[PDB]
């Protein structure tokens, strides 16, 4: 078939309509980053001629090709490790939560560590990371900052947000209410504060039950970890093609350095293992390259997941769709094997309803516009409300400023303005 | 590291240098113990040869065959080997060998050989293009000239049973045309039970240690193990997705014996600039310390650094969350990297915590934005 | 008289032991899901064509087929190799026999071996002058045709007689159906277990889902 | 050490020059490593073959030495984009990113040039001195709720 | 030229296929670069080098 680019929606427009929330939704979003991949060491003279001094010898003709291609792996290893450290130490101090949980009714039990694991790793850390799975010297390095250590950064910025909002990024942590951090959120995406000290508990709601599908979709998709398993899927191919290389002839008698070392004197010997060389070292230079070409690419994601870190996570970002869907409040960080996870918390306009707008308003033959918000009508009544949120109040003075006169504005109306 | 670095100042840092490798201990060389000596006698100190038409074709199996008083012998005027050398058929070993018998004349001789044309290597005898084994020919003008009208000419390796089928005269005043008797050694390396292994005696086998093996003529160098794979009574050799052998039936004891690389690892040197010391740590990586103020971690075996519970910030990395550095009387030091000092935040429902001063702070970032426009000739520079 | 071969006809190419892998193979196999010749024995042995190699498979209640032969004229003029399994003993010869016209049993020699309810499968083709023999005896109940099910062939037998093959017969003691397939240079993906027996495979030609 | 990156790449420049220049005395199996050598001591038929042997190797030499500088080339490239873009929105504009201008709240920053790259001077204001203080979400009045 | 590198792309694909297509061509060291003529006129011994 023709695939569907998705339901057509016409626009109910027309030049004195607007549609304005009446209600909300929070959501949680969930991203993944790749930030490292494996530091793989490949011991170029052993993989090309294994324990054979001949083949060793016949190698040093060819300069310093083994050396570069170790250079340019140590040099991968190495960034793996400087990634992974641009990404997660962002944060001066190993803050922690206090010991009582009295966060106005919103629940991070389920992204703060369990102290019952042998490793202090929250239930969706857990599903992440259970989710997420030679002798030729090939060999791979371990990573310098281990599972714990990846897990205890997270929890200190986890830590750092829910009890200090941005300051913590800005500077020195000061602590807040989680409910008046909410309220300067609100205050960010342009929905008064007092939406929220009204909806708590059906905010709080919301973003548990939020958090619940979370844990419902990682516990039950397997594709959703991506380009994550990807990376790996990639990196192992790549090792599996490089061993498997070993056992072709290239032109040779025998795959065997061995056997062909045993059966035949110097002289067409050379000849013979001049082949092998040749393969072989073809082969380690196609895998040096694609590993030099996908580790620019991981470098990049990395580079992207600490810009989101930083902008999303220490602070709240104006940037759209850059920390999903919706205005975006709050994300929470969290690590997977090899990259990190953001549960972007973000607010989303639910129920909307059709309003008389106008442009201004007209009280003594001064044109009077909304300081914050738009003039709507409910059909004989005209009120000044916000943007986001349906919240009607009476036009007054305070509301609005005077400037010029009705002759200039188009779509001007008449109504009264009330004054304290 | 100062030879790696090709430079006789060394940064503080930990460098890969060297690799570490576990020495064999003594060699095993085991074969059948078959006391049988394979009959040449027969086929080299034959009466009469065949004709090239019919060359007669010898089974040379179960036996011991040594080449060596073949190679020695100066009755033989050429003695060419294709496949491998030899000085190396008293070690290497084979399943079957092929012996075709028959006379060939002087100007001849050339064209039985691998890749080779013409009226007698492609119409009453053909070798194949990949052959392996010898041709070994030595003249006959004082046992097969008289004239001797017995001998007569007409795939690779065909037997074919105005005629396409002509003679010569063999008379002693004939070199190029003298009756010349050559022999082809044909030999398949296919890995099989063998048969015809040469003068070598078998050695005892030692299990459990690191030893330089041959089986058969398959060389290596492993550790020797008692495997659980249940070979069948067929397979004589077991192999890895490399091609390498990864275990044997030892011929003697029909039993399997699982091989394993003796042990290796890449070897890091830690050390602090030599402007600061010639002290160093070395680290073995990915080994355990017992091939090799010894601390054992999971980035491999660390000597020379000495375990401090102390935790700092990282100075030199090491791996799996060690770190190393020169510290106080001074030495190199062992220790889990500080991820930054605990601060816990004074958090409640009701308490806030605001700046009533400041500072303003610069702070410098430095990006590259370009770098140098090299060009290089090609042409000029492969061949100036 | 044809038949289904299904997934029968799979032999271990080489001998060399694996386990735990997928190994694909260039080697003579027998088509999967191809058309045997079907033979009855009641109440049926012509000389059929050797060709590149044959699959051989018989169902027996009272060890009715127990011989072969092959050659290329099988009237004393050539060398043929002959089987033969009377009671409890195996005999291979390869001497120029003479035959009879109707060749089978009541109830120049360079070399000589002497020693429904059972499906019997047999693998014959000459390589270089070998003489190989691949087989497999496992129980089956059943009459009408050949069982469906996955079982490989291992080799028993390896002889250089290095005679040209063209035309075979079988041999059938009178006081059993057989089935005769052919073998083609065929692509083939082996699924050893953990033990290193062939558990499946997959014929790269069948289909596209195979390819 | 202040400057990292920078002279980074000046060092793998230097040091990719100096492998394609030392890879011009191996032999790559040929006879001699000196091209003149071996013309002015064999005969076409076999000159050409080892001649053949060091263009091969030579050329392979380059094409490892281009596909390494294209590769950094590409980094060198991103990393030019986001200075521009630091330029842009940092410079020219005050940025609300939080850590794109350095750490704390970017006030302004001011360019200065380096050798193959370019220095931000990030201006940024921290507080320093905090109190702790009893905060309430909103206050009554007359029954009426308060905010700020 | 409004359009940059969008055209630029173009022109680096086009030269990149069109170096492949014309590198075959090319002898690396053979008789002829036709592989039908090498086939034609030698037997295998050296046909495959
Ligand atoms: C805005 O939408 C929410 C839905 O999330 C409404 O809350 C629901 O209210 C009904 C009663 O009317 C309850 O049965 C549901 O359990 C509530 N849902 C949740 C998640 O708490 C809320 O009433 C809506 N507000 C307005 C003004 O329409
Ligand atoms: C936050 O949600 C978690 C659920 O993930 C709550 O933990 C559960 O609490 C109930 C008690 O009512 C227990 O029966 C469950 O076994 C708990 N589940 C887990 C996974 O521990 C937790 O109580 C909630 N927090 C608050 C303050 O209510
Ligand atoms: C538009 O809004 C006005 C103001 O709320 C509505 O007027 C009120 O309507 C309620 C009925 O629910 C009465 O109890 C109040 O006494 C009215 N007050 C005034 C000042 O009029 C009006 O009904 C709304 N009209 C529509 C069409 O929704
Ligand atoms: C809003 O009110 C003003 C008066 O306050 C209206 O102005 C009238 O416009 C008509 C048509 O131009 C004139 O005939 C009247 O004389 C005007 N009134 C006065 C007092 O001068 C204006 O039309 C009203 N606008 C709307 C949209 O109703
Ligand atoms: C950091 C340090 O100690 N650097 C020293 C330097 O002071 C000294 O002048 C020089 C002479 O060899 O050696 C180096
Ligand atoms: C019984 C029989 O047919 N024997 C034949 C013989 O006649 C023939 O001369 C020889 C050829 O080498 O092969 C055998
Ligand atoms: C038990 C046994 O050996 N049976 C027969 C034997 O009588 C016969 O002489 C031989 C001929 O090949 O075939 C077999
Ligand atoms: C506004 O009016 C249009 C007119 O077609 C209608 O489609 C739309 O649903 C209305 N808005 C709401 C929120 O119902
Ligand atoms: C809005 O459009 C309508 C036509 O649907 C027109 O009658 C009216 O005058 C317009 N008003 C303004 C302010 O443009
Ligand atoms: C053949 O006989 C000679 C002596 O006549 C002997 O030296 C030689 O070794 C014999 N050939 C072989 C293969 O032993
Ligand atoms: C080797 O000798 C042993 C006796 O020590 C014997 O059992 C074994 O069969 C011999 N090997 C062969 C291949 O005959
Ligand atoms: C080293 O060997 C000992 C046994 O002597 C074992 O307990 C330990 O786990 C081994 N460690 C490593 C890293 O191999
Ligand atoms: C660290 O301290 C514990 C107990 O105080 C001790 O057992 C251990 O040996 C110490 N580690 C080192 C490296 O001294
Ligand atoms: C096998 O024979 C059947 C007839 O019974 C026929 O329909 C089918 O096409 C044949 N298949 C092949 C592969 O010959
Ligand atoms: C392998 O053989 C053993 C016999 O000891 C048996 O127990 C096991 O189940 C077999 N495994 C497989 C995968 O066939
Ligand atoms: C606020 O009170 C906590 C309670 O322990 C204290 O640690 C903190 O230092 C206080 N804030 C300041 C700015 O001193």
């Amino acid at each position: 078939y023709t695939m569907s680019l998705g339901a057509e929606n016409s626009v109910a427009y027309s030049n004195n309509s607007i549609a304005i929330p009446t209600n909300f939704t929070i959501s949680v979003t969930t991203e993944i980053l790749p930030v490292s991949m494996t530091k793989t060491s490949v011991d170029c003279t052993m993989y090309i001629c294994g324990d054979s001094t001949e083949c060793s010898n016949l190698l040093l003709q060819y300069g310093s090709f083994c050396t570069q291609l170790n250079r340019a792996l140590t040099g991968i290893a190495v960034e793996q490790d400087k990634n992974t450290q641009e990404v997660f130490a962002q944060v001066k101090q190993i803050y922690k939560t206090p010991p009582i949980k009295d966060f106005g009714g919103f629940n991070f039990s389920q992204i703060l560590p369990d102290p019952s694991k042998p490793s202090k790793r929250s239930f969706i850390e857990d599903l992440l990371f259970n989710k997420v799975t030679k002798f030729n010297g090939l060999t791979v390095l371990p990573p310098l900052l281990t599972d714990e250590m990846i897990a205890q950064y997270t929890s200190a910025l986890l830590a750092g947000t829910i009890t200090s909002g941005w300051t913590f990024g800005a500077g020195a942590a000061l602590q807040i209410p989680f409910a008046m951090q909410m309220a300067y959120r609100f205050n960010g995406i342009g929905v008064t504060q007092n939406v929220l000290y009204e909806n708590q508990k059906l905010i709080a709601n919301q973003f548990n039950s939020a958090i619940g599908k979370i844990q419902d979709s990682l516990s039950s998709t397997a594709s959703a970890l991506g380009k994550l398993q990807d990376v790996v899927n990639q990196n192992a191919q790549a090792l599996n093609t490089l061993v498997k290389q070993l056992s072709s002839n290239f032109g040779a008698i025998s795959s065997v350095l061995n056997d062909i070392l045993s059966r035949l004197d110097p002289p067409e010997a050379e000849v013979q293992i001049d082949r092998l060389i040749t393969g072989r070292l073809q082969s380690l230079q196609t895998y040096v390259t694609q590993q030099l070409i996908r580790a620019a690419e991981i470098r990049a994601s990395a580079n992207l997941a600490a810009t989101k870190m930083s902008e999303c996570v220490l602070g709240q970002s104006k940037r759209v769709d850059f920390c999903g869907k919706g205005y975006h409040l709050m994300s929470f960080p969290q690590s997977a094997p090899h990259g990190v996870v953001f549960l972007h918390v973000t607010y989303v306009p639910a129920q909307e309803k059709n309003f008389t707008t106008a442009p201004a308003i007209c009280h003594d033959g001064k044109a009077h516009f909304p300081r914050e918000g738009v003039f709507v009508s409910n059909g004989t009544h005209w009120f000044v409300t916000q943007r986001n949120f349906y919240e009607p109040q009476i036009i007054t003075t305070d509301n609005t400023f005077v400037s010029g006169n009705c002759d200039v504005v188009i779509g001007i109306v008449n109504n009264t303005v009330y004054d304290p | 590291t100062k030879c790696t670095l090709k430079s006789f100042t060394v940064e503080k840092g930990i460098y890969q240098t060297s690799n570490f490798r576990v020495q064999p201990t003594e060699s095993i060389v085991r074969f059948p113990n078959i006391t049988n000596l394979c009959p040449f006698g027969e086929v080299f100190n034959a009466t009469r040869f065949a004709s090239v038409y019919a060359w007669n074709r010898k089974r040379i199996s179960n036996c011991v065959a040594d080449y060596s008083v073949l190679y020695n012998s100066a009755s033989f005027s050429t003695f060419k080997c294709y496949g491998v050398s030899p000085t190396k058929l008293n070690d290497l070993c084979f399943t079957n060998v092929y012996a075709d018998s028959f006379v060939i004349r002087g100007d001849e001789v050339r064209q039985i050989a691998p890749g080779q044309t013409g009226k007698i290597a492609d119409y009453n005898y053909k070798l194949p293009d990949d052959f392996t084994g010898c041709v070994i020919a030595w003249n006959s003008n004082n046992l097969d000239s008289k004239g001797n009208y017995n001998y007569l000419y007409r795939k690779p390796f065909e037997r074919d049973i105005y005629f396409p089928l002509q003679s010569y005269g063999f008379q002693p005043t004939n070199v190029g045309y003298q009756p010349y008797r050559v022999v082809v050694l044909s030999f398949e390396l296919l890995h099989a039970p063998a048969t015809v292994c040469g003068p070598k005696k078998s050695t005892n086998l030692v299990k459990n240690k690191c030893v330089n093996f041959n089986f058969n003529g398959l060389t290596g160098t492993g550790v020797l193990t008692e495997s659980n794979k249940k070979f069948l009574p067929f397979q004589q050799f077991g192999r890895d997705i490399a091609d390498t052998t990864d275990a044997v039936r030892d011929p003697q004891t029909l039993e399997i014996l699982d091989i394993t690389p003796c042990s290796f690892g890449g070897v890091s040197v830690i050390t602090p600039g030599t402007n600061t010391s010639n002290q160093v740590a070395v680290l073995y990586q990915d080994v355990n310390c017992t091939e090799v103020n010894v601390f054992q971690t999971r980035a491999g075996c660390l000597i020379g650094a000495e375990h401090v519970n102390n935790s700092y910030e990282c100075d030199i990395p090491i791996g799996a969350g060690i770190c190393a550095s020169y510290q106080t009387s001074q030495s190199i030091i062992a220790y889990t990297m500080s991820l930054g000092a605990e601060n816990s935040v004074a958090y409640s429902n009701n308490s806030i915590a605001i700046p009533t001063n400041f500072t303003i702070s610069v702070t410098t970032e430095i990006l590259p934005v370009s770098m140098t426009k090299t060009s290089v000739d090609c042409t000029m520079y492969i061949c100036g | 008289a044809y038949t289904n071969s299904f997934t029968r006809g799979v032999y271990y190419p080489d001998k060399v032991f694996r386990s735990s892998v997928l190994h694909s193979t260039q080697d003579l196999f027998l088509p999967f899901f191809s058309n045997v010749t079907w033979f009855h024995a009641i109440h049926d042995n012509p000389v059929l064509p050797f060709n590149d190699g044959v699959y051989f498979a018989s169902t027996e209640k009272s060890n009715i087929i127990r011989g072969w032969i092959f050659g290329t004229t099988l009237d004393s003029k050539t060398q043929s190799l002959l089987i033969v399994n009377n009671a409890t003993n195996v005999v291979i010869k390869v001497c120029e026999f003479q035959f009879c016209n109707d060749p089978f049993l009541g109830v120049n020699c360079t070399f000589e071996y002497v020693s429904f309810k059972n499906l019997r499968e047999f693998v014959f083709k000459n390589i270089d002058g070998y003489f190989k023999i691949y087989s497999k005896h496992t129980p089956i109940n059943l009459v009408r045709d050949l069982p469906q099910g996955f079982s490989a062939l291992e080799p028993l037998v390896d002889l250089p007689i290095g005679i040209n093959i063209t035309r075979f017969q079988t041999l059938l003691a009178l006081h059993a159906a057989y089935y005769v397939g052919y073998l083609q240079p065929r692509t083939f993906l082996l699924k050893y277990n953990e033990n290193g027996t062939i558990t499946d495979a997959v014929d790269c030609a069948l289909d596209p889902l195979s390819e």
